[PDB]
């Protein structure tokens, strides 16, 4: 690949460098070349992959929404034009989302390892197949759909079984399935039950944490709070 | 729209 | 070019639509693509032209500030890495600017055409020359330095004899050549000495101006004052 | 400083 | 601070 010349400890400072200068897409390509070296990312290493790819894709989601409601609120009756332009957009989103589940199944999804860092992996392939559902159909679509949930569903059975209720992966992971719950697979019910248990047992082990702790848990026990006010 | 985790989950 | 097979009319609504989707990249392809049809562009267009290639442009000389931070800072009393990746932003926005000053050469600087026209063409080519000063060295950036100086002066003269010293297009070019002197040609007294006149020589028209007018001719005599404050 | 309570 | 150009 393009990165293969390149030490694995230089790849890691680029992608560093990459991410003060705010160049996500640079970013993204330093740590796929330091994760096709074929060695585990550290605890820093995989929240710096999934920075850099999250931002890529971000940006391309919330291009896709933009042109998708224009191209919505032109569709009551015009020209190919805006039509043409999202589909251009849909294409490099999925190509993203193709490269992230590719190095995701190459090289970092593992029998073996911590279950922080597999469950770690298995709710980013979850995410990955989430995003290729909110721009699928037909067909492809319940394929994608299928994808997602069985890789979110075992993340959630590592999780609940080896991490205690308060540990930021499992809450995240429990926040993006709630997520998928409601957006995607149109189960209102079980996203609000998934996202009321996790805050409720988490809510129960707070005073266990040390500060650094507490920070992490909370910020995301509020996304869980903010999703159930607007889903209740 | 809906809350997702962001890409730093710890850190 | 790619964008060859595209009416010119779908180019610019394609630049519009990625304009809202905040993609500059996608922006300066199509605005490109239009200018490769060999036909003027509008006042509208124009800036659609400009917007785009300034944003691109602008997120490069960002990211080469924060790299070129980082570089002095490790290099007062640690590797290649900085300065590597601080070449490949560099290059990258070397291909922007010559892109853009390509299609200012072959396309767009004419002798016919409004006096708006032919300046806003000539300011771009100091503007784009201006960031190639920026990064350049040597035997090199003396040659950009002229050719920026060049293409500002071409301007101020057609800006002094066409254009009265409240229009916005003769005070942005003012401005931009201000800089051009103070941060660029080493040569403050004439930015300092710029800025005065063109402020002054505005200030004494301001009461002939429409409320629309004023509007736009004030807003950049803010800027000339406050690099004043900056500079002296 | 903890979130509020579920209502 | 860094002097401002047009913003555009």
């Amino acid at each position: 690949g393009a990165m293969g010349s390149m030490e694995r400890a230089s790849l890691i400072q680029k992608a560093k460098l990459a991410e003060q200068a705010e160049r996500y897409e640079d970013m993204a390509a330093f740590m796929k070349g330091a994760v096709e070296k074929g060695e585990e990312l550290s605890c820093e290493e995989r929240n710096l992959l999934s920075v850099a790819y999250k931002n890529v894709v971000g940006g391309q989601r919330a291009a896709w929404r933009v042109l998708s409601s224009i191209e919505q609120k032109s569709n009551e009756e015009k020209g190919p034009e805006v039509r043409e332009y999202r589909e251009k957009v849909e294409t490099e989103l999925q190509g993203v989302c193709d490269t992230v589940l590719g190095l995701l199944d190459s090289h970092l999804i593992k029998e073996a390892g911590d279950a922080e860092s597999r469950v770690f992996y298995l709710k980013m392939k979850g995410d990955y197949y989430r995003y290729l559902a909110e721009v699928a159909t037909g067909d492809d679509k319940k394929r994608i759909i299928d994808s997602a949930r069985s890789a979110y569903q075992e993340a959630m059975d590592i999780s609940k079984k080896e991490m205690p209720p308060t540990n930021p992966i499992r809450l995240g992971l429990a926040l993006n399935f709630s997520v998928f719950h409601y957006e995607i697979a149109n189960s209102p019910e079980e996203a609000i039950s998934l996202a009321k248990t996790t805050f409720d047992e988490a809510m129960a082990d707070l005073h266990t944490l040390s500060e650094d702790s507490y920070k992490d848990s909370t910020l995301i026990m509020q996304l869980l709070r903010d999703n159930l006010t607007l889903w209740t | 729209r809906n809350a997702s985790s962001a890409g730093r989950l710890q850190g």
